[PDB]
């Protein structure tokens, strides 16, 4: 791949009924609390955590790829206090795609302060064909696809240095 | 049962600034949110702003933005408002209350509150001064008395008529802010004038934060 | 920012009546409004959440409806401990905005003001102010306009009024207007009169007295 | 077990998939169990499956 042209598919505004202004401290910004900026951490709006329901047929003209997310929390209460319910899941599926993670609320060794974990998978979505997530619970949609703008033979050099 | 403890009354000069806290107690402490309302006196209600302990992120209502700054401490499970370049205007009530979710859910419970008072004025206690009944014997009718505790700083002061004994028809009504930046209120009762030679009638004013405790007893007339 | 425009701004009922206040939004808000209380002195107190939710332990007669940018609030049966100010509230958007408050009274048939005037005491005369006292005494309902004439002058900036809560027992108001003037000006003039138009009151009735006779 | 042994060590452990489940109770009391290993690299959580076998 030669070149990409992000896309704006699921749009971080459409999520009306959970809250999608999640955040932390080890994705810091300027002292602040962020997060990833292509993707959405959607988290429960006062007390409910709805079906989150997302949806994309691919009419951008060439494959896109598309990254998302599943939460692994750390004790039960962060799970309750996130997301509502205890066991949930996270549905992804495409024409050649049906993945169905279930999350695992387990403690571990503090990464960043962090002792849990963002699990993140990725497919490509053929053009014309429609991607789909549905979730409970400890879904981290994407907002962004990225289309394959221009393709050829290219590379990844792993170098320590710099471009003259 | 989760409770919240926030922290004592403050009166501040004009252009300092006030830090109230909220200890919240009785469940673990990131399922927490902490919100500030806000309320002036006679006025309704007020969003502040508050934080969200799972995120560690504070959120204000774009009114305050560059005054507000609110922190947390898990320790304590302790946050903290800081309101700065304090006007009178921003004396209030400031309750904390315990909301839910990322987006501030329902509040509750919320805290008894935290009376912040902004005044370039001074800590001084009342003046009681006798509201004498009157030379009308309507005899067979009745007749109205009280005290009037002026001049004081800051709220709150208390009034009971015969140490608790008198408590029917008695009205004490709220205070006033007068021109000096000193409040003051008063106390009256309506009592059968057939009582006005036997009964003794004294009204008890109490102003914790000069500790002035007066008794003055209010005799009519003469003349 | 969005507008939550509570209506009526009060409201006199009847015991064991049933009031309705209305909330509206500005803006689509689904479910995600909750209701609050605010008895006399006391904090606010959640009554009802995401719109139709009533939180455990209060009682039945709180029912909460509404679902889009309506909103209604209902108290099927008026009790004695249910006058307070209402307020709502939302969440779904974000600068978290409150009603404006509806007020809950209780009616009772229209009554007149006890009205007693008091001239200043001798020992506040000792300091250089002199207050002089208006008081309307258990009155509804609270609306009423007193006026302060010092030799048949009217006044302005320097009255200063103030109303009590309604009365538990008799569903009742008070008022006390207090006029304050230098001693000077107060030994300066002899007739004080205060001057209250209510509504149990088929003329104005002014109290008064003259400085020094009785 | 932290490595304070001056190496890389394997480490080899074991989940039990009991064959019905009388055995899982008189074994481990309850239903329902996991077995959950964890490391900086790794993060495995099984769920034991109780079945008849051969
Ligand atoms: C995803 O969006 C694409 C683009 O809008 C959809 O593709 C289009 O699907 C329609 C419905 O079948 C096709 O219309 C048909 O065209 C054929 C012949 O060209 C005609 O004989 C039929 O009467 C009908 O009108 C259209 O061809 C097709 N376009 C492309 C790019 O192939 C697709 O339906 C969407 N997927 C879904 C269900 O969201």
């Amino acid at each position: 791949v030669k070149h990409f042209e992000k896309v704006k598919i699921l749009p971080k505004d459409r999520w009306t009924q959970h809250t999608t202004t999640g955040g932390s401290r080890a994705c810091a910004v300027s002292g602040n609390p962020s997060f990833f900026r292509n993707m959405v951490w959607l988290t429960k709006k006062g007390s409910d955590y709805p079906v989150a329901k997302g949806s994309y047929n691919n009419t951008s003209g060439e494959q896109m790829l598309i990254i998302w997310g599943v939460h692994h929390p750390n004790d039960e209460t962060e799970q309750r206090t996130l997301y509502q319910n205890v066991g949930t899941y996270v549905s992804v599926g495409t024409s050649t795609l049906n993945k169905r993670s279930t999350p695992e609320i387990a403690t571990r060794p503090k990464v960043n302060g962090l002792g849990s974990r963002m699990e993140f998978s990725w497919t490509l979505l053929d053009m014309w064909d429609t991607i789909n997530f549905e979730s409970t619970g400890n879904l981290i949609a994407p907002e962004y696809g990225f289309k394959i703008s221009k393709r050829g033979s290219s590379g990844i050099m792993k170098t320590e240095g710099t471009l003259e | 049962e989760v409770q919240l403890v926030e922290s004592g009354a403050e009166v501040k000069k004009p252009g300092s600034s006030v830090k109230v806290s909220c200890k919240a107690s009785g469940g673990t402490f990131i399922t927490h949110v902490f919100t500030w309302v806000r309320q002036a006196p006679g006025q309704g209600l007020e969003w502040v702003g508050g934080f969200i302990a799972i995120f560690g992120t504070s959120n204000y209502a774009q009114k305050f933005q560059g005054r507000v700054t609110i922190t947390a401490d898990e320790s304590t499970s302790t946050a903290y408002m800081e309101l700065t370049s304090l006007t009178s205007e921003d004396t209030a009530v400031y309750y904390c209350a315990r909301g839910i979710s990322g987006s501030y859910g329902w509040f509750d419970p919320w805290g008894q509150g935290t009376l912040v008072t902004v005044s370039s004025a001074s800590t001084k206690g009342p003046s009681v001064f006798p509201l004498a009944p009157s030379s009308k014997s309507t005899s067979g009718g009745t007749a109205a008395l009280g005290c009037l505790v002026k001049d004081y700083f800051p709220e709150p002061v208390t009034v009971s008529w015969n140490s608790g004994a008198l408590t029917s028809g008695v009205h004490t009504f709220p205070a006033v802010l007068q021109s000096s930046g000193l409040y003051s209120l008063s106390s009256v009762v309506t009592v059968p004038s057939s009582s006005l030679g036997t009964q003794t009638y004294i009204c008890n004013v109490n102003h914790k934060p000069s500790n002035t405790k007066v008794d003055k007893r209010v005799e009519p007339k003469s003349c | 920012d969005i507008q939550l425009t509570q209506s009526p701004s009060s409201l006199s009922a009847s015991v064991g009546d049933r009031v309705t206040i209305t909330c509206q939004a500005s803006q689509d808000i689904r479910k995600y409004l909750n209701w609050y209380q605010q008895k006399p002195g006391k904090a606010p107190n959640l009554l009802i959440y995401d719109a139709s939710n009533v939180k455990t332990g209060v009682p039945s007669r709180f029912r909460g409806s509404g679902s889009g940018t309506d909103f209604t609030f209902t108290i099927s049966s008026l009790q004695p401990e249910d006058i307070a100010t209402y307020y709502c509230q939302q969440y779904d958007n974000l600068p978290i905005t409150f009603g404006q408050g509806t007020r809950l009274e209780i009616k009772r048939t229209v009554a007149a003001p006890s009205v007693f005037i008091f001239p200043p005491s001798d020992e506040q005369l000792k300091s250089g102010t002199a207050s002089v006292v208006c008081l309307l005494n258990n009155f509804y309902p609270r609306e009423a306009k007193v006026q302060w004439k010092v030799d048949n002058a009217l006044q302005s900036g320097n009255s200063q009024e103030s109303v009590t809560e309604q009365d538990s027992k008799d569903s009742t108001y008070s008022l006390s207007s207090t006029l304050t003037l230098s001693k000077a000006d107060y030994e300066k003039h002899k007739v004080y009169a205060c001057e209250v138009t209510h509504q149990g009151l088929s003329s104005p009735v002014t109290k008064s007295f003259n400085r020094g006779e009785c």
